[PDB]
């Protein structure tokens, strides 16, 4: 990655190793993934197409379902300029 | 004449079409046909531009009219089970169903006119034509005729609204009068379902044996037989088949030939459908005006 | 080596049981009768088995069916036996030029009304809601009969054109059906009105319309003259008289003719044959039955000279003679419950009326 | 042609193995289930085995669970019933049965028993092989007028079961009331028969009983005597 | 305590018919069994008939098998006797009985009344 | 002539107690076969409860060579049941039409037979009167049984209809006078079904029909040298006149020339607005209750198959990238490991946008792309 | 895992009888009738309640009322005097009626009783057992008791009663009371003590020790 500035430059597969001396446990989520985890909102008065306005941290996250049958759902509601997408996008496992 | 529509389409771009947010699902090609109408039906949308894995491009669009030419041809008997919906795919069905008529998916930059997206929905004969940013390669949204007219109305409040608004539906001439598709109350689901696939039509108002309109029986109402997993009897009557909605609707949406032009726009965006009959005071088929005719007589 | 009689359960069966007394007091072979329910389907898959009934009671349009099957035998009448009988009714039990069951009564429906609550009898089907948006508001109900079965409800559809099959030169067209004509469609048409504009009830049976006109809750009724003991019973005030006109054109009920068949089975052919030829077509015969439950016109002339005096059997005559005699062929074995299946269809709003009469249309000859 | 001949009966010590067949001749055995049964000498039957060698699956009854292994060789069409551990009530007549359990109608799923065989008898007792002991019942001298003195012969303490008993008056019997063997608690065998002769014949006609025991070799006479 | 009464009976002509009723109350009588005895003069004690609990089994003796009919009832807990085809010669004394045999179809006899039956 | 929405036509052919016609839906054109049983014919007991137990049992025995049955409608003269068409005829005119058959069509016709008869064995019925006038073939040259329990009201009322009405096909069991006929008489069945997949005429062929009953009595049938000695052991083994030594479906099934071409579908055991809108509960990422230096050594673990290319910035931040086979164009993304509680780690995407290069394609499909291959290997 | 309990009765020649068998749990129409003569197989008659099985005529008939299954015999032959049996097949385990036994119906005779002293040849062996004797008597139902000594004496009592004459159809009973030669110092007089259906009052024949 071009864009990004690591410590370390190198972008290679093999380095990747669970032997540093750090054992720091990772941080906490905020707390507006907190509903997201547990409820998504559909606004039934409105279109189904349409949908209420998300917020600005949830944007490009998964969104995943429980597997009733041999489809794998997920979704994350992408931003454009102005304007919010939410792209559900189903695939055989 | 429509000099003040055309270059309100041209400066306007279809970037102003999208709404702030929408709820899009794509399908991919290897997944079999009978969930992804039965995902159509979870998720409520019509359309869902298809995607290849195996060439990384937009491969087409699946959508209730795939459904009316599917459960026309791989359906056999209402007791025999349809097993050709749960064996096929949609990479599978597609190299069937697009083996004579090869055509690829055309869809619109958003930074484009809305002339041009009108020209594209019209020529090609597809209602729902989707948008790709050649930026980035993703797709927005999917426009509809509704969508457009819904964004037109909202517009239309300038002092020249009456050049030809003012005159009377039979002299413009604007809809199908002369050949129109008409099915019995009595008849069953599969013939609707061949003349679906027969002519190009979207809707077939439903007649008794005098002609008085007393539903009407679109390609909306075919998924929610799908949605009550009805797809396999296909022998009941339509009334049978319009019976799901008999405790929420008013009527049919009936209009007169002497009637202006601006009226039925205001009765149609309103209410939230796609076409109006033509009638009579003794309320018979005349013909049916659609959105792509509307759409026809504004682009010229 | 004795004598078994089936007769349906409306009938007069101790009637029958009196005559088998005398025929056991004057030889000593004893005679046991039974009515065993829907026996025109039990009695010829019995029949085919070589057991069962030695003799059967029914309408002829059964025994053409039966007879192809060889499940009837060949009759021999004498001249004066011919001569007794009425021979529109030897007419009537013919099977391909041969006679195969013995005439015992006419039956034809007729219009039965209360007269303490309706005096006048009306003379048009149209007029009977008008009437009945009356009674409704006195706790009464104009008519109700059996809607269950298609006998009763044929009159109403067949009065302004309906027929079984074509009728021309001895011979019934199997293929000239008129169950999917105008009238047919019109009939069944004001048939589904009746229900649905509140004024019948779709799950009116012969038990439950006979219980409503014995208890005096219907004003009118369609039933035959078996019935007529049932109503001098509950003692109601009664009368009979013609079935009203459709549309100027007047009712064709199915002119029903009672036989007697015998199975060609049964090594007790001569015993029943002088039973019936010496006992039970005599006017003492007849008149034993006939005082248990009414049989209506009966085949020996002597016996109707007398019995014409009754204005009810009277216009049962006028019914039937301005009605059509059955068919005989084993195609309305297949007719019966294919428009039974029509008028419940029609009745429940399963099916609309096309629909119904198409299925009466195809299944009509052959299913 | 369907006869069941079982083999392996007779008799059998308590905590002892045994393990009787049923050749099943006429069908083959793969399809059918063997069932054996019990039947108690006085009591009714009881369902004890099965198995169904073509789904491979056997069945048990409650009291018998998990000690009664049965078996079944498709080859020689017999079926084994290897008993295990068998208490002193297991002691009947086992017969053999096959089982029907198609549809022979559209209507009835046939689940009965068609064939049955002739049955062995296997009997349980601790004690072992011992001759009877006849004693004579004397008839008493007092008795009503006009009626009839019971005489009979008692056979106590025996084993095993079959003893057939006569007399000397004649080949032909008349009269006699040959009783069925009780089980006391001591574990052998008991068994009275008497003959009802008229009162008269006391003084003057004589009967010896005629004990025949076979499988123990036993052929005793007892002469009763009216004595007091 | 158990009580018993018998009714029926008298100065009848031989040849005819007559019947013979027996009841008792205060227990339960559906799982017991009811016979009639006959005691002649001049002899001893005799068993005529008995009844079952629920119809199981109707027994009678040598000479009253085919001229006897013993009936029971539940709903008013009698018994009958329909006697036919009376003798001269069958004049006496007849008994009704109580079994107390309680689960079982034996008979412990005991006679409660009886009632002189005296043909001419 | 009507039922259902299915018109009649012809007649395709004769049964022993059913007549089978042709019957065609009148919107679809699909063939459907009807079996008319008629009642005054055969009729045990005409209780519609018997009628019920018809619906409730016919109808379940669904296999791949067995034809199902629809429905049975009930009619006053007549009963009808609805069985599927198939196109290819009975096997006996495809014995009379091709005359003897090669060995690798005759057992592949053999084996779908026999797992045809061993679905009715496991399901308890037999079909007694089986013939190759009684199976057919499909389109795709398969074998279908025809009547499975039907032929047993023929052997439920007398023995002897089954053998005057059926002379060639009856066990010699039957004509000897047993009274209930087992499944020795499918297995005697399917082996003259097998004599007539491999030599074309009948084993038990005379025109004087007790020297017929003889024939079948005795235990001796003509073999050519057309077909190989393998198979002449299982025929004398599969058609002993004794049913001792009678062969059963498992001595079929360890025969050697039943083995060779086996399929393993034949044998189910190995051992003998206006529309509605359903709320759904959607999650972020993966929910793993393990211990957090592992879960990214299985992150790793799952992505170096896939043939990634990844760095990190944090020990829980990993932006990873992969280069598209038929795209020119690369995609990146970015894994984040989150604590939601101390038991459970939350696993969270993070997409970036491609800032100048007008990529083809689609930027978030590819990103969906990235995951959907990831969620499989973690399974979690 | 279920009982079945018939019922018991006895009639005549051509008699119409009925057998009911109660169902413990529910079962559906699985429901076979054996009849065994004694000392022979258990011939079927019946196999699922209803129709009959081929072979055995049509007098056997059976009915079906939800969980209690019937066994009629109109017009019973001569031959058809054996052990009937009620048989549960639709569960797991199979489980058999009690059984009934059908006896010709006959008049009823009074029991004769003889009492049998013991004799002195099975007093010096230690081992002596009384026996009281019942003969000609009708049912099959009686009830003997040993008061020994104006004592119930009740453990030690073996009744064993013989099926019914082909010619007379009578029973007979035998009760042996069993003792030894040390229990007959505890004893003056035996008294075999019987209540019959029949016999209107209890008679008990004793015999005085030492005669
Ligand atoms: N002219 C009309 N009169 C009465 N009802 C109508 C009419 N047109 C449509 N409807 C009703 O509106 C419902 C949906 O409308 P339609 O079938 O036209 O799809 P639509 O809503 O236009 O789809 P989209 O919103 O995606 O364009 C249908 O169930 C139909 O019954
Ligand atoms: C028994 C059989 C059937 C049945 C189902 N399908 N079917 C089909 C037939 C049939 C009868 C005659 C046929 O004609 C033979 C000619 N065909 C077509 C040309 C090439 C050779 C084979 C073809 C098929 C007969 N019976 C049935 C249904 C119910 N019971
Ligand atoms: N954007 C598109 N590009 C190419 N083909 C399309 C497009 N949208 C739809 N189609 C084709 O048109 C058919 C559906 O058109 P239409 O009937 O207008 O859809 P709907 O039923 O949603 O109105 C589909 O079979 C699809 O193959
Ligand atoms: N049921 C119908 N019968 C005849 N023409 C129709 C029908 N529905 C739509 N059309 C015509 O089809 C064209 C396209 O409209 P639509 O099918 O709504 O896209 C217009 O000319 C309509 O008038
Ligand atoms: O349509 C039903 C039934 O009607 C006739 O049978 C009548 C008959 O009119 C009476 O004589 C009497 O028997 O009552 C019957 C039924 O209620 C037809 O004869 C019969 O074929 C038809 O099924």
């Amino acid at each position: 990655d071009l864009s990004s500035s690591p410590p370390g430059p190198y972008g290679q597969e093999m380095y990747a190793f669970r032997s540093a001396a750090r054992f720091k446990s990772p941080p906490i989520l905020p707390p507006h993934l907190l509903q997201v985890i547990l409820n998504k909102d559909t606004n039934i008065s409105c279109d189904p197409a349409l949908l209420p306005e998300p917020n600005h941290v949830m944007l490009n996250h998964l969104y995943a379902l429980s597997i009733k049958d041999s489809v794998m759902v997920l979704s994350a509601t992408h931003r454009y300029k102005k304007k919010y997408v939410t792209t559900l996008l189903y695939k055989p496992i | 004449n429509n000099s003040v529509y055309t270059s309100f389409m041209k400066s306007h771009r279809c970037y102003d079409l999208i709404p702030t947010s929408s709820k899009l699902v794509v399908f991919d090609t290897s997944l079999q046909v009978k969930k992804a109408f039965f995902a159509l039906v979870t998720n409520g949308v019509r359309a869902a531009p298809l995607w290849d894995s195996k060439k990384q491009s937009f491969v087409g669009m699946l959508t209730i009219t795939d459904f009316i030419n599917i459960l026309h041809r791989y359906y056999k008997s209402a007791l025999v089970q349809i097993y050709e919906l749960e064996e096929h795919k949609i990479e599978t069905w597609r190299e069937v169903y697009l083996q004579d008529s090869f055509k690829p998916l055309v869809c619109i930059s958003p930074n484009a006119s809305l002339f041009d997206a009108v020209s594209s929905l019209i020529r090609n004969k597809i209602h729902r034509l989707p948008v790709i940013d050649p930026e980035s390669g993703n797709t927005l949204y999917i426009l509809t005729h509704k969508r457009i007219l819904k964004f037109l109305k909202l517009f239309i409040t300038e002092f020249p609204k009456p050049e030809f608004m003012s005159k009377s539906l039979e002299e413009l001439q604007i809809g199908t009068y002369a050949n129109i598709a008409m099915v019995r109350t009595t008849t069953p689901v599969y013939v609707a379902l061949g003349i679906f696939v027969q002519h190009r039509v979207s809707a077939l108002p439903v007649v008794d044996e005098k002609g008085r309109v007393v539903d009407i029986y679109s390609k909306f109402d075919v998924i929610n037989l799908a949605a009550e997993k009805t797809y396999n009897n296909l022998d009941v009557s339509v009334t049978k088949a319009l019976q799901h909605r008999s405790h929420y609707f008013e009527g049919v949406l009936k209009c007169y030939l002497h009637e202006t032009l601006e009226t039925i726009i205001n009765r149609l965006v309103e209410a939230e459908v796609h076409r109006l009959v033509v009638v009579d005071e003794n309320d018979v088929v005349k013909g049916i005006v659609s959105l792509s005719d509307i759409l026809q007589a504004l682009v010229l | 080596g004795k004598l078994v009689i089936w007769i349906n359960g409306d009938k007069g069966y101790n009637g029958l049981a009196e005559v088998g007394k005398k025929f056991e007091k004057d030889t000593g072979i004893k005679v046991t009768v039974e009515h065993p329910d829907k026996l025109e389907e039990k009695f010829p898959q019995v029949a085919a088995t070589g057991d069962g009934p030695d003799i059967i009671f029914w309408a002829h349009d059964r025994f053409g069916g039966y007879a192809q099957s060889g499940l009837l035998a060949e009759i021999t009448p004498a001249a004066a036996f011919q001569d007794k009988l009425y021979p529109f009714t030897w007419d009537a039990v013919r099977y391909n030029g041969k006679l195969i069951a013995y005439p015992i009564a006419v039956e034809a429906l007729s219009l039965i009304y209360n007269k303490d609550l309706l005096p006048n009898p009306p003379k048009t089907w149209e007029e009977i809601p008008a009437l009945d948006k009356e009674l409704k508001a006195k706790g009464k109900s104009a008519l109700m009969f059996n809607l269950q079965e298609p006998y009763f409800t044929w009159p109403l559809i067949a009065a302004d054109g309906g027929y079984a099959f074509k009728y021309e030169n001895g011979k019934y067209d199997i293929k000239d059906v008129g169950v999917d004509n105008a009238g047919a469609k019109a009939g069944l048409t004001f048939l589904v009105d009746l229900i649905k504009n509140k004024h019948m009830n779709a799950d009116t049976d012969y038990s439950i319309a006979e219980a409503a006109f014995n208890k005096g809750e219907t004003a009118m009724t369609i039933n035959g003259p078996w019935a007529w003991s049932n109503i001098d019973t509950s003692a109601v005030n009664y009368g009979v008289t013609v079935l009203p006109t459709f549309k100027g054109q007047p009712s064709k009920p199915f002119v029903g003719v009672l036989s007697a068949g015998i199975n060609a089975a049964s090594p007790n052919k001569e015993l029943a044959k002088e039973f019936l030829e010496n006992y039970l077509l005599t006017d003492e015969g007849l008149e034993a039955v006939n005082k248990d439950k009414p049989l209506g016109a009966v085949a020996l002339k002597s016996y109707e000279e007398e019995l014409a005096k009754d204005p009810r059997i009277a216009a049962t005559m006028e019914n039937a003679q301005k009605g059509e005699i059955m068919p005989n062929i084993p195609q309305m074995s297949a007719f019966w419950y294919a428009v039974r299946t029509a008028v419940i269809n029609a009745a429940s709003g399963r099916q609309t009326v096309d629909e119904a009469l198409k299925d009466a249309q195809t299944n009509a000859a052959e299913f | 042609e369907v006869q069941l001949v079982e083999s392996g009966g007779g008799l059998v010590q308590p905590g002892g193995s045994l393990r009787l067949s049923c050749a099943a001749s006429g069908f083959n055995i793969y399809y059918y289930s063997i069932h054996w049964v019990r039947q108690a000498p006085g009591k009714g039957l009881e369902w004890v085995a099965s198995i169904y060698p073509y789904s491979g699956s056997t069945s048990y009854a409650d009291s018998v669970k998990g000690r009664f292994t049965i078996s079944a060789d498709t080859s020689k069409n017999t079926a084994y019933l290897q008993m295990n551990s068998l208490r002193a009530e297991d002691t009947a007549v086992y017969y053999c049965a096959r089982y029907y359990p198609y549809f022979i109608s559209y209507y009835s799923k046939m689940e009965a028993m068609d064939y049955w065989g002739q049955g062995t008898l296997v009997t349980v007792s601790s004690a072992s092989t011992k001759g009877p002991s006849v004693f004579p019942l004397a008839p008493s001298s007092k008795s009503t007028s006009g009626g009839t003195a019971a005489l009979g012969c008692l056979v106590k303490d025996y084993f095993p079961e079959p003893v057939t008993v006569s007399w000397n008056s004649g080949a032909l019997t008349s009269g006699v009331h040959t009783f069925p063997a009780v089980l006391q608690s001591s574990g052998l065998y008991s068994l009275s028969s008497v003959v009802t002769v008229p009162s008269s014949s006391l003084g003057t006609q004589t009967y010896i009983c005629n004990v025949n025991h076979k499988p123990s070799n036993t052929k005793v006479d007892k002469k009763v005597e009216p004595k007091s | 305590q158990v009580q018993l009464q018998e009714s029926g009976g008298g100065l009848v002509q031989p040849g005819g018919s007559l019947r013979l009723s027996c009841a008792a109350s205060g227990r339960t009588i559906s799982r017991y069994a009811m016979s009639w005895f006959r005691q002649a003069p001049g002899k001893e004690r005799e068993f005529v008939a008995v009844a079952r609990r629920s119809g199981d089994g109707a027994f009678y003796a040598d000479s009253v098998q085919g001229r006897f009919t013993v009936s029971r009832d539940d709903a008013k807990n009698t018994v009958y006797l329909q006697m036919n085809s009376l003798k001269p010669e069958d004049t006496a004394v007849y008994y009704c009985a109580i079994d107390s045999d309680t689960f079982y179809s034996g008979s412990y006899d005991y006679w409660g009344q009886g009632t002189q039956v005296t043909v001419s | 002539v009507k039922i259902g929405h299915y018109i009649l036509g012809d007649t395709l052919g004769v049964g022993t107690f059913g007549k089978v016609k042709v019957g065609k839906h009148e919107l679809t054109g699909h063939k459907v076969a009807v079996k008319i049983l008629n009642r005054q014919k055969i009729r045990s007991l005409d209780v519609v409860g018997k009628i019920r137990r018809e619906i409730q049992n016919l109808k379940l025995f669904r296999h791949p060579h067995i034809i199902k049955l629809y429905q049975v409608i009930s009619t006053p003269s007549d009963i009808f049941m609805v069985m599927e068409y198939v196109s290819g005829g009975e096997l006996f005119d495809y014995i009379c039409k091709n005359g003897r058959l090669d060995e690798k069509e005759s057992r592949r016709l053999f084996q779908q037979i026999l797992s045809g008869v061993d679905y009715c064995h496991r399901h308890m019925v037999v079909h007694r009167d089986l013939k190759p006038e009684n199976v057919l073939l499909d389109a795709h040259m398969n074998a279908k049984i025809a009547d499975f329990g039907l032929s047993n009201m023929m052997s439920d009322g007398e023995f002897l209809r089954t053998s005057c009405g059926s002379p060639n096909y009856a066990a010699p069991e039957v004509i000897s006078g047993r009274l209930y006929a087992g499944p020795e008489v499918d297995i005697w069945s399917s082996g003259v079904i097998l004599y007539a997949l491999l030599c074309g005429t009948l084993p038990f062929d005379d025109d004087h029909v007790p020297t017929l009953f003889k024939k079948i009595c005795d235990g001796i049938f003509y073999t050519p040298q057309y077909l190989n000695p393998s198979v002449i052991s299982l025929l004398k083994h599969m058609l002993q006149v004794d049913p001792m030594k009678r062969a059963t479906i498992k001595d079929i099934r360890e025969h050697e020339w039943f083995k060779q071409d086996l399929p393993k579908y034949l044998f189910p055991e190995d051992p003998s607005k206006h529309q509605g809108v359903r709320k759904a509960k959607w999650h972020l990422g993966i929910r793993s209750q393990s211990r957090p230096n592992d879960i990214m050594a299985e992150v790793c673990r799952a992505i170096k198959q896939l043939d990634y290319e990844w760095k990190v910035v944090n020990p829980y931040y990993l932006r990873v990238r992969r280069k598209n086979p038929v795209t020119s164009t690369y995609s990146k993304m970015s894994l984040q490991l989150y604590q939601v509680d101390s038991r459970t780690y939350l696993l969270d995407f993070r997409s970036i946008d491609d800032e100048l290069t007008p990529r083809p394609g689609s930027h978030t499909i590819e990103f969906f792309e990235m995951c959907a291959n990831l969620i499989k290997i973690l399974a979690q | 895992q279920m009982t079945q309990s018939p019922s018991s009765l006895s009639a005549s020649v051509g008699d119409r009888v009925t057998i009911t068998c109660r169902a413990s749990q529910s079962v559906s129409s699985a429901v076979a009738w054996y009849q065994q003569k004694p000392g022979k197989a258990p011939k079927l008659l019946i196999y699922s309640a209803s129709s009959l099985y081929s072979g055995v005529p049509s007098r056997f008939s059976g009915s079906r009322s939800g969980t209690d299954f019937t066994l009629t015999i109109s017009s019973l032959q001569p031959e058809d005097f054996a052990t009937y049996y009620c048989q549960q097949s639709s569960s797991g385990p199979i489980t058999f009626g009690q059984g009934t036994k059908v006896e010709i119906k006959r008049t009823v005779a009074a029991p004769s009783v003889f009492i049998f002293p013991p004799s002195d040849s099975q007093l010096k062996s230690g081992t002596a057992s009384v026996v009281c004797l019942l003969n000609n008597f009708y049912p099959r139902e009686a009830k003997v008791q040993w008061k020994v000594d104006n004592a119930l004496q009740s453990g030690n009592s073996q009744e064993s009663v013989t099926e019914q004459d082909s010619k007379d159809s009578t029973y007979s009973l035998s009760s042996t009371l069993t003792l030894s030669k040390a229990d007959y110092e505890k004893h003056k007089v035996y008294a075999c003590e019987v209540t019959h259906q029949g016999l209107s009052s209890p008679v008990t024949k004793s015999f005085n020790r030492g005669e």
